[PDB]
RNA sequence: CCAUCUAUAAUUUUGAAUAAAAAUUUUGCCGUUGCUAUGGC
């Protein structure tokens, strides 16, 4: 299974958004395409797929996050 | 008739049993969400009723029972529908039983008056042993060693047992039927201990690999492996949060694992026998912790092998409170059986006063969720029941339990009735054996059943 | 004066018991009478720990005596049933013996304990 | 192959029993019944 | 004068699980 | 797994009755101790 955890949110009315530091646990696995990613993202926080973004995903020496 | 309008109608249906029941009604409602607040809501020691007890033991033909899960449907306030599996599980409590004999057995303990009955077993043996001998190909439907220990699903619709084949086999709780089998993948990761997050489908397995495991039961996927004891990971606890606590065993060490924060608080207890008795003017130092349960989100409370029952607070790294030697000294050595000499003199000696005695170790310590009360269990013969102060500060002996003889594995604790009344059922599994090991002497007197203890309250 | 003797204090015991833990995991520990005996006549051994409560206690005399001929160190501790749980083993263990491997990973931990029973000794 | 297994069992426990003579100053048979 | 009382994070980690 | 349908068990009609029949809905082994509880392996 993949797990995707989200950290050191904050609210940014400014630009009218939501940042945050995205961890994605994926064992026995590559690693995890951004549509996807941000179709989950969309799902936690009740959002449309549209309106969330993600980028910056550096897979961990070893592999597996 | 839309669902928002049922949801109207059960909520107008609930709301009106409160005020058949019964400032009352306001109370009662915040009391419903009390557990989403991770602090201990359940003042109820003092109106427990130890004495009038209705104590009773049932034999069980397995060998050494290891271990004893218990689950109790509960009613959900955000849908107002019962945790029972099926229309037929209505208000049906069942507890399940794992034995070094291998065998996984289940009770219905619904009728608080009579004793467990049993209704579905399954055995495993030598039929079960994998032929590949690779880590990854240990996927047989039945268990070929000992099993130590059994978890039941929150939603009644899994069990899930663990044992030293480094096997996680998840059964259907109706038939006993396994529907899913996953390796652990390590050499040396017997499963020690299993702990199920509270209304929730992850499961938290300690393996003697050093490490703890976490699963999703609906997906029967594992998830994340957590790393930092440096010990065999002996104990589990959860809560309706995600932060499961374990003991370390020998390393004397307490862990508190924040899974979304991916973090860890170490604990540890830092007590020495030497200044105790300076600040008095038989001490043991502690050896190894092998038990531990959560009181609150916010505290727990662990046991240790020189019998030291300890609280715990997240803000403090060291002890709040200590209560030592819980259980009392083990027996004295015979002096006909020290040593081999004729005259009783010379024997007496080699006793070496009472400097050879050796406290009770804690097998069991559970207590009830979001509570002020937590029960204890060792060989000594008796489960002792503690309350817990109003500041939880400190705790204080409420009163023990005689009928218990042996080794107590596992307690786990049920109740029923009406809000403002309540019966409590305590279960606890007594064996011949402590459950790693055949360590221990036989104690005289133990026998393999299972320990139930009816408290009626009153105040 | 006691035939146990000398007995390791509260403290000192969880410093052996944490010693045997490692030597177990790191294949350098010898579990029982029969081995230390072995490890003693081989010369092999660190030192000796002993249960104080074996019943009878007589069975484990014999080593202190091979103990002291090839200057080992030796110590008991109060509970035999403690003993066999640092080794590792289901069972109780009367008796254990530490392998000498200059080249170990916990030189640094056996040698800080074998220091402090030659001072009890 | 049996007869030699209760061989090597009853030298184990003539080892213990011929301790318990050794070391004791006036030992006692209850032992060596048990044994 | 006094400074402004601290405020606590109004998001919190959420967390999800597939496959 | 859930429902449903059977099975098992209980109250009821003809029936001296059997009978059918609608109808419905504490232990693996060995002892002791009661009429239930705990001793050994």
């Amino acid at each position: 299974a993949v797990t995707i955890r989200t950290r050191k949110v904050i609210s940014n009315p400014l630009l009218a958004r939501k940042q945050f530091v995205v961890d994605v646990l994926h064992p026995n696995r590559a690693n995890v395409s951004k549509d996807e990613l941000r179709e989950k993202l969309a799902e936690v926080y009740k959002a449309e797929k549209d309106a969330v973004s993600v980028f910056g995903f550096r897979t961990q020496f070893g592999g597996g996050k | 008739e839309n669902p928002a309008d049922k949801r109207r109608r059960l909520a107008k249906q609930y709301l009106e049993n409160l005020k058949s029941e019964a400032d009352i009604i306001a109370s009662r409602l915040k009391e419903d969400v009390a557990e989403q607040q991770g602090r201990v809501f359940r003042y109820f020691g003092d109106k427990l009723l130890i004495s009038e007890a209705k104590q009773s033991f049932t034999r069980v033909g397995e060998n050494n029972l290891t271990c004893i899960s218990c689950f109790q449907p509960v009613l959900n306030k955000y849908t107002f529908e019962e945790s029972s599996n099926g229309d037929k599980n209505k208000g049906r409590l069942f507890a399940y039983t794992v034995s070094k004999d291998l065998q996984l057995t289940k009770y219905d303990i619904t009728d608080f008056s009579k004793r467990p009955k049993k209704l579905k077993y399954a055995k495993g043996g030598a039929k079960y042993i994998p032929t590949s001998k690779h880590e990854y190909e240990n996927t047989t439907e039945g268990h070929y060693d000992e099993i130590l220990t059994v978890a039941a699903s929150p939603d009644g619709k899994y069990v899930v047992t663990g044992g030293r084949d480094r096997k996680l086999i998840v059964w259907s709780t109706e038939s006993l039927s396994p529907v899913k089998v996953i390796p652990t993948k390590d050499r040396r990761g017997e499963v020690l201990s299993l702990a199920f997050r509270k209304n929730s489908d992850q499961l938290y397995a300690s393996c003697a690999d050093f490490k703890i495991r976490t699963y999703s039961i609906n997906q029967f996927s594992q998830l994340e492996i957590l790393y930092g004891h440096h010990d065999i990971v002996e104990d589990i606890s959860a809560l309706a949060m995600e932060r499961c606590v374990t003991v370390g065993a020998r390393d004397r060490t307490a862990m508190l694992w924040k899974i979304p924060d991916e973090t860890r608080l170490t604990f540890r207890g830092g007590d020495e026998p030497q200044k105790l008795l300076r600040r008095w003017m038989l001490f043991f130092c502690e050896g190894s912790i092998d038990v531990v349960s959560m009181v609150d989100d916010f505290h727990f409370i662990t046991g240790s092998d020189n019998g030291n029952i300890c609280l715990w607070s997240l803000a403090k790294k060291k002890p709040i409170f200590t209560e030592r030697i819980a259980h009392g000294i083990l027996p004295e050595p015979s002096f006909n059986d020290i040593s081999g000499e004729t005259d009783e003199e010379l024997r007496k000696r080699q006793l070496q006063g009472k400097k050879l005695l050796q406290p009770f170790w804690i097998t069991s310590l559970y207590a009830i969720p979001y509570s002020n009360v937590f029960i204890s269990g060792s060989w000594s013969g008796s489960l002792k029941v503690w309350k817990i102060s109003d500041n939880l500060r400190s705790f204080e002996l409420l009163g023990e339990l005689s009928g218990a003889k042996g080794v107590v594995t596992k307690i786990q604790v049920v109740e029923s009735g009406k809000h403002g009344k309540e019966k409590f059922r305590i279960l606890a599994s007594i064996a011949k054996e402590h459950r790693l090991g055949r360590w221990i002497a036989n104690v005289s007197g133990a026998r393999n059943g299972i320990y139930s203890a009816v408290i009626d309250q009153t105040g | 004066n006691p035939k146990a003797f000398p007995l390791a204090d509260a403290a000192l015991t969880q410093q052996i018991l944490d010693v045997v833990q490692q030597a177990a995991n790191l294949r350098q520990l010898k579990k029982g009478a029969n081995e230390a005996t072995k490890t003693l006549n081989r010369g092999i051994s660190e030192f000796i720990i002993m249960a104080a409560d074996c019943e009878p206690i007589e069975i484990l005399l014999h080593l202190p005596l091979l103990c002291e001929d090839k200057n080992v160190p030796y110590v008991f501790v109060p509970s035999r049933v403690a003993l066999g749980r640092a080794c590792g083993v289901s069972r109780p263990v009367i008796a254990a013996s530490i392998t000498t491997n200059d080249a170990s990973a916990i030189k640094t931990q056996i040698y800080a304990v074998k220091d402090k029973i030659e001072t009890l000794l | 192959k049996n007869k030699g297994r209760i061989s090597r069992y009853l030298a184990n426990k003539c080892s213990m029993a011929s301790r318990i003579d050794n070391y004791s100053e006036e030992p006692s048979n209850v032992f060596g019944s048990v044994l | 004068p006094r400074a402004a009382k601290k405020r606590r994070p109004a998001a919190k980690g959420k967390n999800l699980s597939f496959k």
